[PDB]
C-alpha cells in the first residue's frame, strides 16, 4: 500500500490509503 | 607475417584472435611501518607533556572566566 | 582592474509572504478518490501581520517542508513566492512572557502586509561576475565546505569564464 | 541606441586581409589599406594554417613602430573565423606565480588546439498533463509514477523508473511546465510554464514569464557541435571533479604523464571518427618580453607533432636579450630566429595616412571636410599615426559642443592645442627641468 | 534568516535610534551576489552559472531536428555539459594508504578505530555533509520532495571511484573494417526500409554478429547448422508473414539452400568462400518467382 | 559489377624530425651514406651505433654523452635516431634544460624524478575477480553495533554463487549506489567495485529510464587472470607518497584535492628498491633499464652541474644523452666563470663527447629532396638546386622552411609541383635572421 | 643473468678501505688502490667514528679532480657497515623550495643519530593442524612444532582474528600474542598437495623473543609533529619542525641514556660537493658542530682559492676561514703509471673484460694525457666494439677505434675553435 | 590574506551611514612608524594616496638620517 502524490489540470492532490496515519493532524 | 586460417580470422575481426581484457592499475602494498612499544608508550610528547600542556590552556585568554571578566 | 570599472544595472521584482502563523488547516475532499481512505485538495495557513490576517491556500506538498522545518502555531514564518520555499523565523515577541527563561531568541510582528511586492535596481561590476563564477559559495558538498573553511586567497581567472560571461551578459 | 559589451577600440575596423581569390592584396578592403608586401605572405601563411598537415610552423612580423604589426594579426584572426582556435597572448602574460614558464608555455601552446566533438542525444519536448508519484507507506524506498505529456498535436503517457523519479521531484516539476528531458543523459531542464493553467491555482509558489506549448512530434532529435581544447580536457583529467578549474585557473604544474596519455587518446578518437583535432594559431604579442630560458623551451617545445601555428610580433632593433648580456637581432636569440621565417612591414606615405583616416571615421560615425582631412594628414606626419587617429574623437565632440554637424579645420586646431603630442610634451619638459621629479 | 530581516525589515530605528543590534556586523549577505540574496531573485542566479558539482563548458547553440519534414530550428546561448567520454587518464599504480604497526594491545586499539573512521560524527560529516543530514539521510525514503544530500555522497564522478576499465560494446565496431562498413550499411537500409539477409562464413562470426544486434536493437534471427531441425520451420515462417524482423543472420551451408526468404530485399555476405555457386544458391533463395 | 571504397580519417601532422626512422648503419658497424631518413655525420653516426649496444647490455648505470656542435647539425635528429633505434619497449624520456625551474619542487629533486622515469619494470601482475548480476544482497549485523559479513549472490551465464565479504566492500558497494538486478564487478586484491549497469533482461521494465542496460557476463562468477603490467620506478615511487588506492574516506577524498608536486625522500626510494629487488627474484618482474635525454643543458643552473656529479655515480642511474650548441659561454648562475659547450670542466670530465659538424651543399641538396618528399611535395630538378645555392647563401632549416609555402603559390596558380618561379617569389616575402637583421642594422635610428 | 637494481656503476668496484690491523694501507686490496696518506688518515676517522665517544668533529678531503677524494668516502661508508647511521648528499640538494635552507642541514644531522633499545616480545609459532568454531562465540585449535604440540582454548579477540585471516590446518603461522596479529609463512610441505611451502618449525611454541631496535633522532621529531606524522618521513612534507619540539625531545632523549632505557648510536654525515653550500649555510654548521648531539661530518671539495657562495670574498676550498678552523684537512695526490694501470685493471675485473698486456699500456698512456675518468670510459666502448667485431681480447686497434669515435674535453675545445663563429655566444 | 577591496570599501559606506544616523561614532588615532628611512620607493608612492582617504590617522614618522 502507497501514499499517492497527483499534480494536474484539476488541481493538486494528496491521498492515503485507508488505516495508514495520514499523519496531517491540525493545528 | 612474421595458416591461412590466422589471416582470416584476423580480417574477419580481432576479437575472434584475442578477446580485449579489462584493463586495472597495477595495485601494491609496502611494509607497515613498525613503532616499539618503548617509543608509543614513553616517547610521544603529547603524552609525556600532558601535565606541563594543560597550563597553557588554563593560562589561555580564551576561557570563559575571562571572556566574561574582560567583557 | 580593468574589470572593476565596467557595471551592470539589472532590475527585478522581489514577493513574500510573511507573518505570524496562526492556522495550519490540512483540507480534505468530501470523498477520498477510488480505494483511497482520505485525500487532501489543499493546505490553508492563516497569516497574520500589524496590517491585518488573511488564509493562504496552498499545495498539499507543502506539509513535509513544514515539519522539516519545526514550524507550530505561533511562529513567524516566510515564503519566497518565486520559489515555493518556505523558512522559519521564530517565536512571535507576542510570547517572550511564557517562561522565565527560554532558548530562543523571539523575533518581531511584520508590519506591513501579508502578501509584499517590490522592483529594485542590483547594480554589479564584471569583475563581481568574475569572481562569483570562480569561487561559487552556498555549498552543500564536500568541494564547497572544504573551500570555505580553507584560507581564500585569489587566483588567475581564466581568459573562458571572461568569455562566457561575455557571452551571457550581452543576451 | 543600446550599447553591448564590446565597442569601438584601437582595430575595431579591420574584417580580414582583403586579398583576391588568386591571394593578391587590394589596394583597400576589408578596412586594411596600403602594406601590400606583408598582407601577402600573412596570405599564404593563413593559408598554410587552414590546410593543417604541417606542425610546429612559426611566423615573425617585424618593422617600425605603428605600422600595422598588429593590425595584421588582428586582419587574419578576423579572416580565419570563429571555429577555429586564435589564442593571443602578451609576453609579459608568461611570468605566473602559480606556474613556471614552461609550464606557462605548454598551457598556451595545448589551449591552442581544438578538438571538435559533434554529439547528438534524442529528447522528448512537451506540456506536462499529470504526475503521480506513488510512495511507500514504510517499505525500502522504491517509490513508482506516471507522467503525461502533450503537444498541439499528440499527448502520452510514460511508466517511470526509480532512477528518473528522483529528477522530477529534486527540480519540482509539475503541471503545466513545458520541459524537454534527454533520454540517454536523464537530465530535465524547463522551458516555463504553459499559458492556459496558471488560471486554476492556489496562491502563489511562482511568479515568471510564460512560454508557448511545443508542437508537432513529441519526441525529437538534438545536435551540439563542441569545442575543446587539448589544454581543457588535460584539466579534467588531472583529478576527480576538477571542473571549476577550467574558469578558477587554480591547476598548476599538470603532470606529464597527464598529458601523454590524452595525446595517445585524442589520436585514437581521430581514427575512430569520434572527434576531429583541428590545429590552431597562438600570437605572442611584444615576443621580446620573453627569458632566455623561455626561448630555449620554445626551441625544442616547437618540434611535435602537437604543436600549432605560432605568430610572433616585435618593434626592436639589436638588442640585449631579457635575462642577459647578449645583444642580437629582435631581442631574440638566434636559435630561435633561425627556426622561423620573417615578414618585415614599410613605413606610410601620404597617400595611405590619409586612407587610413577615411576609413577610421566611417567606424566612428563622423564627417569632416576635405581641408581637415588635408590638415589631420598633415599632423599625421609630422607627428605619429596612433596621434592622429586620436584626434578624430576629440574633434567630434568639439564640433558637437558647439552644435555643428561636420568638422572643420578649426575644431582640429583646437583640439590640436589641447591634447598634446609626446615630442611637445617632451619639449615643454626641458623648461621646467627642476620641477618634475628625478631628471 | 539574516537576509529576510536584513531587505524587508529595514524601515525605522528600534530605540529613537541608538545601538547596534545583535549580528549587525555581518555584512556579507547585504552584497548584490550573495547566496542567499541570488536564490531570492530569480534571475540574477543565472549570472552565477559555475556550481561546483557540474561539468559545465559554457554557453553554445543547439539545433533540435523534428522527424516529419526533416524541418529544423536553432536555439540561441544555452548552458551546456561536457560530453561524458573525456574523461579518460587513470593512473598506472594505485598504492594502499601506508600504515603502522605497534606491538601493544592499546596501541593495536587506536589503529583500529582510524581505520572504521574517527568517530561517528567525524565520519558522518565527511561522508554525508553533516550529522543533521545524515539522520536525515536514513529516513529520506519516505519523502516525496527531499533535499539534496551533503556529503561525498552528493559527489558522482562518471566512472566511479574505481580505475578499472570495461572495454564498451562499441569496440566491437573501432576494431573492424568489415563492421565499420557493416554499420553504416545497415543504419542506411535500415532508414530505408529495406529487409536484409546477412550470410556469414564462421559459427565464431555469427557470435559476434549477434552481440552486434543486441547492442544496436535492429531485432534479429539467426539459423547455424546446429539449430534444430523444428527451430528452422518456425523461424522462417516468422521472417515471412511479418515486417517487424529487420535482419535474419546465416551461415551459407545451413540456409543457403530451398530456404525461399522472398521477404529480402537485400543480401549481404560478411564473407565468401573458395567455391562459387554456394553463394549463388544463397542469393537466388532470395531472389525468385515470389519476388516483385 | 559497381565497385566502392571508403576511409576518410585524416593522416598524422608531419613535423621537424618526423622523417628519421633509425640511425641507417650496417651490420659491420660503419654507416651508410643514406639510409633510414639520414645522410652525412658518419662518426657520430657509428658513435651512436656503439650507444645503441651501451644501453642493450643492460650492464651499466651512470655512463653519459654530450652531443656537440654548431646550431643545425642534427644533433637532437641523432637522439631520437636513438629513441627508433631502441624499439618502443625501452623507456626514452626527453627534456628541455629549463624545465628544472619549478615552482612546486626544488630543482635538485625534479632530476631525480625524470632520473627514476627512465628506469622502466615489466610486472606479471596476478588480479582475482568476481563479476556477475547481482541477484542478492544482505548484511549480518552483529553487537559492539557492527557489520560482520555482507552476503552477495551473483549470476553468470555459467550459473550462479554466493559469497560472504568483508565490510569494507559492503561500504564500497553502498557508495556506488548498488542494487539487486545491477551487474558489477570487484577485484579482491584491492577491494575496488565498478558498477555496469542493469542487466539486459530489465531493460523493457519502464517506458522512460535515465540507466543503460549490459548483458550478463559470461564466464565463472570467480577467476583470477594474469595482466603484464609496464611500469616505471618513478611511477612506484609516487603513488605510494599521496596514496589513492584502498576505498577509506582519507583516499577518496585525496582524489579530489588540488594534485601538489612534493619532495620524496631518500627513505621511500629506499624501501621501493628493496621491493622490486624481491619481485625480481621471485620471477614476477623484469627490469628495463632505458635512457633520458636532456637537451639544452647549456642552461641547467650550476647547482644542478654540480647535483649531476652524484646522480652519475648512482649505481641505479639510467644512460643520459646531453646535447649543447654553444662556445666559451658563461656558466649560468656563476656570473664570472665561462667555459666549452656552457658546462663546468669538472662534469665535462665524466662525460664522453661526440663531435657533430657542417654539411657541405650535396648533403643539403639531399636532405632538401628527402625532406620535400616527407612533405608530400613534388619538385623539379631546377628548383631543387635553386634551394640547395639558398642553402649555401643561408642555413639548410631556412632551406627547408620555403618548401610548404611555395607548393601553396603552385597550386594556387594550377602548377602541380614547384616550378623555379615559386622559390623565386617566395624568397623575396620572407626574409631569413641575416637578410632582416641587415635591415634592420641600417633603421637603427628608428626601432 | 638476471639484472638488479644496483647494475655497475661508477664506484661500484670498491668494497672497503682496506686496510691491516695496524692500520697500514696496503697497496691493494678491497677493490682500491694507492692514496697510502689519505687511506691512512681515512682509517684513523674511521675508528674515532666507530669508538662513539665525541661529538661535532669534522674532516675536509681535497686535492684535484680524479684523486679518488669521493672514492675513500665511498669505501669508508662500506667499511663501517650497516647499522652506524651514514647519509649522503651534494650541497646542492640543501637549497629546498619547502623548507628553509638551516632547517634542511639541521634535519641532515638528525638523521645520522640514532636511539637504540632493545625489547621482548611473548610470539606464538607453529604449524596449525586443527581448527574449531561454534554459533558470544568459543572455539578452540591445536597446533605442531616439531619437538611438541598443544590445544589451546580462545577467547573472542582471537576468534574475530583467526576467522578475518581464514587460517587453516597445514598453514604455518606466527602469532603476536599481545597484539591479535597473525602472520603467514605458507604450507607445510606434507600438505602441500590439495602458494608458498616450508618445513614447520623447531623448538617449542611459544617463544619469549627479544628485539633489538633503533630509530633516527630525526624520526623521533617527526612522529611527534602530527596526527600521523610517520608519514612525512616518506612524502617529504615535513616543513620547518618547530624548534621547541626539538628543544624537549632532546631532554627526553638525554634522561633515556642516564637511566639506561636507551643508548645513542653516532654516526656520519658525508656533505659531497661542500665549496657551494652559502655563507649562511656555513655560518650554520659553524655552531651546529658543538651539540652533544652532532655527528662526526665528512666534507669533500675540488676547489682552489676561489669566491665563497653569496660574497666577494676570497678563501682556501671556497669555505670561510671561521669553518675551516674547526676541521681538519685531508689532501688526495694524483696518480703515478703504476697506479693508473692498476686501477684500470681493477675496473676491467669489475666490468667483466679482457684486455691484451700492450692494450692495458696504450690506454695507461691515454690515461695520463686525458686524466683517468677518459680512460676508464673507454674500457667499456672497447669491449662492445670487440663483441661487434666477434673477437674476444681487447686488442689495441680496438682502442684505437674508440679514440677516434669519442672525444675528451681538451681535443674538443681544439676542434671547437677551428668553427669559432658557427657556435652561439662566445 | 590581502582583504579583497569591496570589502573595505563596504565597510567605509556602513560606519559613514552609522554616524549619520547617531548609532556609532569614529575616533581617529594616531600611527607611528620608527625607523621610517627603510620604507621602499613603492611604498612611499602608496602612502602618497593613503594620506587622502576621508578615514586616516594622522602619521608620525621618524628619521636618523642626512
Ligand atoms: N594597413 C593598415 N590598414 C588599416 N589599419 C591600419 C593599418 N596599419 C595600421 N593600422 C591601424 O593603425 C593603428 C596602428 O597600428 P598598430 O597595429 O597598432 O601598429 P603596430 O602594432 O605595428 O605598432 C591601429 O589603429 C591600426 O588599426
Ligand atoms: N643528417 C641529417 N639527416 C637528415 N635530416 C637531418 C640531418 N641533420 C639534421 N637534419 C634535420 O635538419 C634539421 C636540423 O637538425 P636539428 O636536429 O634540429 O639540429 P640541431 O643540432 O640544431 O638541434 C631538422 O629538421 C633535422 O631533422
Ligand atoms: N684509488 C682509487 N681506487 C679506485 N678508483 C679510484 C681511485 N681513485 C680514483 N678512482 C676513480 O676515480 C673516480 C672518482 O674520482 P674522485 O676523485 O673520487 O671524485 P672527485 O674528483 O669528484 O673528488 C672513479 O671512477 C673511481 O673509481
Amino acid at each position: 500500500p502507497m501514499v499517492r502524490y497527483c499534480s494536474g489540470a484539476q488541481g493538486s492532490t494528496l491521498s492515503f490509503p485507508p488505516g495508514v496515519p495520514a499523519p496531517t493532524a491540525v493545528s | 607475417k612474421n595458416l591461412v586460417m590466422q589471416f582470416r580470422k584476423v580480417c574477419n575481426h580481432p576479437e575472434l584472435f584475442e578477446r580485449q581484457e579489462t584493463w586495472s592499475p597495477f595495485h601494491i602494498s609496502l611494509k607497515p611501518y613498525h613503532i616499539s612499544k618503548f617509543i608509543y608508550r614513553h616517547g610521544q610528547i603529547r603524552v609525556f607533556n600532558h601535565s606541563r600542556d594543560r597550563w597553557l590552556r588554563v593560562l589561555s585568554p580564551f576561557a570563559p572566566d575571562y571572556i566574561q571578566r574582560s567583557l | 582592474n580593468f574589470r572593476r570599472a565596467i557595471g551592470l544595472r539589472i532590475k527585478e521584482t522581489k514577493e513574500v509572504y510573511e507573518g505570524e502563523v496562526t492556522e495550519l488547516t490540512p483540507c480534505e475532499t468530501e470523498n477520498p478518490m477510488g480505494g483511497y481512505g482520505k485525500t487532501i485538495s489543499h493546505v490553508i495557513i492563516g497569516l497574520k501581520t500589524a496590517k491585518g490576517t488573511k488564509q493562504l491556500k496552498l499545495d498539499p506538498s507543502i506539509f513535509e517542508s513544514l515539519q522539516k522545518e519545526r514550524v507550530e502555531a505561533g511562529d513567524v514564518i516566510y515564503i519566497e513566492a518565486n520559489s515555493g520555499a518556505v523558512k522559519r523565523q521564530g517565536r512571535c515577541d507576542t510570547y517572550a512572557t511564557e517562561f522565565d527563561l527560554e532558548a530562543e531568541e523571539y523575533v518581531p510582528l511584520p508590519k506591513g502586509d501579508v502578501h509584499k511586492k517590490k522592483e529594485i535596481i542590483q547594480d554589479v561590476t564584471l569583475h563581481d561576475l568574475d569572481v562569483a563564477n570562480a569561487r561559487p559559495q552556498g555549498g552543500q558538498d564536500i568541494l564547497s565546505m572544504m573551500g570555505q573553511l580553507m584560507k581564500p586567497k585569489k587566483t588567475e581567472i581564466t581568459d573562458k569564464l571572461r568569455g562566457e560571461i561575455n557571452k551571457v551578459v550581452n543576451k | 541606441d543600446v550599447t553591448r559589451i564590446e565597442r569601438i577600440g584601437a582595430h575595431s575596423h579591420i574584417r580580414g586581409l582583403g586579398l583576391d581569390d588568386a591571394l593578391e592584396p587590394r589596394q583597400a578592403s576589408q578596412g586594411m589599406v596600403g602594406q601590400l608586401a606583408a598582407r601577402r605572405a600573412a596570405g599564404v601563411v593563413l593559408e598554410m594554417i587552414r590546410e593543417g598537415k604541417i606542425a610546429g610552423r612559426a611566423v615573425l612580423i617585424a618593422g617600425q613602430p605603428g605600422t600595422g604589426k598588429t593590425a595584421i594579426a588582428m586582419g587574419m584572426a578576423q579572416a580565419l573565423g570563429p571555429d577555429t582556435p586564435f589564442t593571443a597572448i602578451a609576453g609579459s602574460e608568461i611570468f605566473s606565480l602559480e606556474m613556471s614558464k614552461t609550464e606557462a608555455l605548454t598551457q598556451a601552446f595545448r589551449r591552442s588546439i581544438g578538438v571538435r566533438i559533434k554529439e547528438e542525444t534524442e529528447i522528448i519536448e512537451g506540456e506536462v498533463v499529470e504526475i503521480q508519484i506513488d510512495r511507500p507507506a514504510t517499505g525500502t524506498g522504491s517509490k513508482v509514477g506516471k507522467l503525461t505529456l502533450k503537444t498541439t498535436e499528440m499527448e502520452t503517457i510514460y511508466d517511470l523508473g526509480t532512477k528518473m523519479i528522483e529528477s522530477l521531484t529534486k527540480d519540482k516539476v509539475q503541471a503545466g511546465d513545458v520541459i524537454t528531458i534527454d533520454k540517454a543523459t536523464g537530465k530535465i531542464s524547463k522551458l516555463g510554464r504553459s499559458f492556459t493553467r496558471a488560471r486554476d491555482y492556489d496562491a502563489m509558489g511562482s511568479q515568471t514569464k510564460f512560454v508557448q506549448c511545443p508542437d508537432g512530434e513529441l519526441q525529437k532529435r538534438k545536435e551540439v557541435v563542441h569545442t575543446v581544447s587539448l589544454h581543457e580536457i588535460d584539466v579534467i583529467n588531472s583529478r576527480t571533479q576538477g571542473f571549476l578549474a577550467l574558469f578558477s585557473g587554480d591547476t598548476g604544474e599538470i603532470k606529464s604523464e597527464v598529458r601523454e596519455q590524452i595525446n595517445a587518446k585524442v589520436a585514437e578518437w581521430r581514427e575512430e571518427g569520434k572527434a576531429e583535432i583541428i590545429p590552431g594559431v597562438l600570437f605572442i604579442d611584444e615576443v621580446h618580453m620573453l627569458d632566455i630560458e623561455s626561448f630555449s623551451f620554445l626551441n625544442r617545445a616547437l618540434e611535435s607533432d602537437m604543436a600549432p601555428v605560432l605568430i610572433m610580433a616585435t618593434n626592436r632593433g639589436i638588442t640585449r636579450i631579457r635575462g642577459t648580456s647578449y645583444q642580437s637581432p629582435h631581442g631574440i636569440p638566434i636559435d630561435l630566429l633561425d627556426r622561423l621565417l620573417i615578414v618585415s612591414t614599410t613605413p606610410y606615405s601620404e597617400k595611405d595616412t590619409k586612407q587610413i583616416l577615411r576609413i577610421r571615421c566611417e567606424e566612428e560615425d563622423v564627417e569632416m571636410s576635405e581641408d581637415a582631412y588635408t590638415v589631420l594628414t598633415r599632423i599625421g606626419l609630422e607627428t605619429s599615426l596612433r596621434y592622429a587617429i586620436q584626434l578624430i574623437t576629440a574633434a567630434s565632440l568639439v564640433c558637437r559642443k558647439r552644435k555643428g554637424t561636420e568638422v572643420q579645420v578649426d575644431d582640429i586646431k583646437r583640439v590640436y592645442s589641447l591634447f598634446l603630442d609626446e615630442s611637445r610634451s617632451t619639449q615643454y619638459m626641458k623648461e621646467y627641468q627642476d620641477a618634475f621629479l628625478f631628471n | 534568516r539574516l537576509h529576510q530581516l536584513r531587505s524587508w525589515g529595514a524601515p525605522e530605528g528600534e530605540s529613537h535610534q541608538r545601538y547596534l543590534r545583535n549580528k549587525d556586523f555581518l555584512l556579507g549577505v547585504n552584497f548584490p551576489l550573495s547566496f542567499p540574496n541570488l536564490c531570492s531573485c530569480p534571475l540574477l542566479k543565472s549570472l552565477v552559472f559555475s556550481s561546483h558539482c557540474k561539468a559545465v563548458s559554457g554557453y553554445s547553440d543547439q539545433v533540435v531536428h523534428q522527424r516529419r519534414s526533416a524541418t529544423s530550428s536553432l536555439r540561441r546561448c544555452l548552458l551546456t555539459e561536457l560530453p561524458s567520454f573525456l574523461c579518460v587518464a587513470s593512473p598506472r599504480v594505485t598504492a594502499v594508504p601506508l600504515d603502522s604497526y605497534c606491538n601493544d594491545r592499546s596501541a593495536e586499539y587506536e589503529r583500529r578505530v582510524l581505520k572504521e573512521g574517527g568517530s561517528l560524527a567525524a565520519k558522518q560529516c565527511l561522508l554525508n555533509g553533516a550529522p543533521e543530514l545524515a539522520a536525515d539521510w536514513l529516513n529520506r525514503r519516505s519523502q516525496f520532495f527531499p533535499e539534496p544530500a551533503g556529503g561525498l555522497w552528493s559527489i558522482r564522478p562518471q566512472n566511479g571511484w574505481s580505475f578499472i576499465r570495461i572495454p564498451g560494446k562499441e569496440s566491437l565496431i573501432t576494431d573492424s573494417g568489415k563492421l565499420y562498413a557493416l554499420d553504416v550499411l545497415l543504419t542506411r537500409l535500415k532508414s530505408q526500409g529495406h529487409r536484409v539477409l546477412i550470410y556469414s562464413q564462421m559459427t565464431r562470426m555469427i557470435d559476434l554478429l549477434e552481440e552486434y544486434m543486441v547492442y544496436r536493437k535492429h531485432t534479429y534471427m539467426r539459423l547455424d547448422g546446429s539449430s534444430k531441425i523444428s527451430e528452422r520451420r518456425d523461424m522462417v515462417a516468422d521472417f515471412q508473414n511479418r515486417n517487424d524482423i529487420f535482419v535474419f543472420l546465416l551461415s551459407t551451408r545451413a540456409g543457403g539452400l530451398g530456404i525461399n526468404l522472398t521477404a529480402a530485399d537485400t543480401v549481404i555476405f560478411y564473407d565468401s568462400d573458395w567455391n562459387p555457386t554456394v553463394d549463388q544458391q544463397a542469393m537466388d533463395r532470395a531472389h525468385r518467382l515470389g519476388q516483385t | 559489377k559497381i565497385e566502392e571504397v571508403k576511409s576518410t580519417t585524416k593522416t598524422q601532422r608531419i613535423a621537424s624530425h618526423s622523417h628519421v626512422k633509425g640511425l641507417g648503419l650496417d651490420e659491420s658497424g660503419l654507416a651508410k651514406q643514406a639510409a633510414s631518413g639520414l645522410v652525412g655525420q658518419e662518426n657520430a653516426r657509428e658513435a651512436c651505433g656503439v650507444i645503441v649496444e651501451l644501453i642493450k647490455s643492460k650492464k651499466m648505470a651512470g655512463r653519459a654523452v654530450l652531443l656537440a656542435g654548431p646550431p643545425g647539425t642534427g644533433k637532437t635528429a641523432l637522439a631520437l635516431a636513438i629513441a627508433q633505434e631502441l624499439g618502443s619497449k625501452v623507456p626514452f624520456c626527453p627534456m628541455v634544460g629549463s624545465e628544472v625551474y619549478s615552482t612546486e619542487i626544488k630543482k635538485t629533486e625534479v632530476l631525480m624524478e625524470n632520473f627514476r622515469r627512465a628506469i622502466g619494470l615489466r610486472i606479471k601482475e596476478t588480479k582475482e575477480v568476481y563479476e556477475g548480476e547481482v541477484t542478492e544482497l544482505t548484511p549480518c549485523e552483529t553487537e559492539n553495533k557492527t557489520i560482520s559479513h555482507v552476503i552477495i549472490g551473483l549470476k553468470t551465464a555459467k550459473g550462479t554463487k554466493q559469497l560472504k565479504l568483508d565490510p569494507s566492500i559492503f561500504e564500497s558497494l553502498q557508495k556506488e549506489r548498488v542494487e539487486a538486478g545491477d551487474v558489477i564487478y570487484i577485484e579482491a586484491n584491492s577491494g575496488a567495485v565498478k558498477r555496469q549497469g542493469r542487466c539486459d533482461t530489465y531493460a523493457t521494465e519502464f517506458d522512460l529510464e535515465a540507466e543503460e542496460y549490459v548483458p550478463l557476463p559470461k564466464g565463472d562468477v570467480h577467476k583470477k587472470k594474469e595482466i603484464i603490467q609496464d611500469v616505471t620506478l618513478h611511477d612506484l615511487d609516487v603513488a605510494n607518497a599521496r596514496p589513492q588506492g584502498g576505498q577509506d574516506i582519507l583516499s577518496m577524498m585525496g582524489q579530489l584535492m588540488k594534485p601538489k608536486k612534493t619532495e620524496i625522500t631518500d627513505k621511500l626510494r629506499g624501501e621501493i628498491n628493496k621491493v622490486v629487488n624481491k619481485y625480481i627474484d621471485q620471477g614476477i618482474a623484469e627490469l628495463v633499464p632505458g635512457v633520458l635525454f636532456v637537451d639544452e643543458v647549456h642552461m641547467l643552473d650550476i647547482e644542478c652541474f654540480t647535483y649531476l656529479h652524484r646522480a652519475l655515480e648512482s649505481s641505479i642511474a639510467p644512460i643520459v644523452i646531453f646535447a649543447s650548441n654553444r662556445g666559451n659561454c658563461v656558466i649560468r648562475g656563476t656570473e664570472d666563470i665561462t667555459s666549452p659547450h656552457g658546462i663546468p670542466l669538472d662534469l665535462l670530465d665524466r662525460v664522453m663527447i661526440i663531435r657533430t659538424m657542417l654539411y657541405t651543399p650535396q648533403e643539403m641538396k639531399q636532405i632538401i629532396k628527402i625532406r620535400a618528399q616527407t612533405e608530400g611535395i613534388n619538385i623539379s630538378e631546377e628548383a631543387l638546386n635553386h634551394l640547395g645555392e639558398i642553402g649555401t647563401k643561408t642555413t639548410l632549416r631556412y632551406s627547408v622552411q620555403l618548401l610548404t609555402p611555395a607548393n601553396l603559390l603552385a597550386k594556387i596558380n594550377g602548377k602541380d609541383s614547384i616550378e623555379k618561379e615559386h622559390v623565386e617569389e617566395i624568397s623575396e616575402l620572407f626574409y631569413d635572421a641575416k637578410s632582416s637583421a641587415k635591415i634592420l642594422a641600417d633603421q637603427q635610428d628608428k626601432y
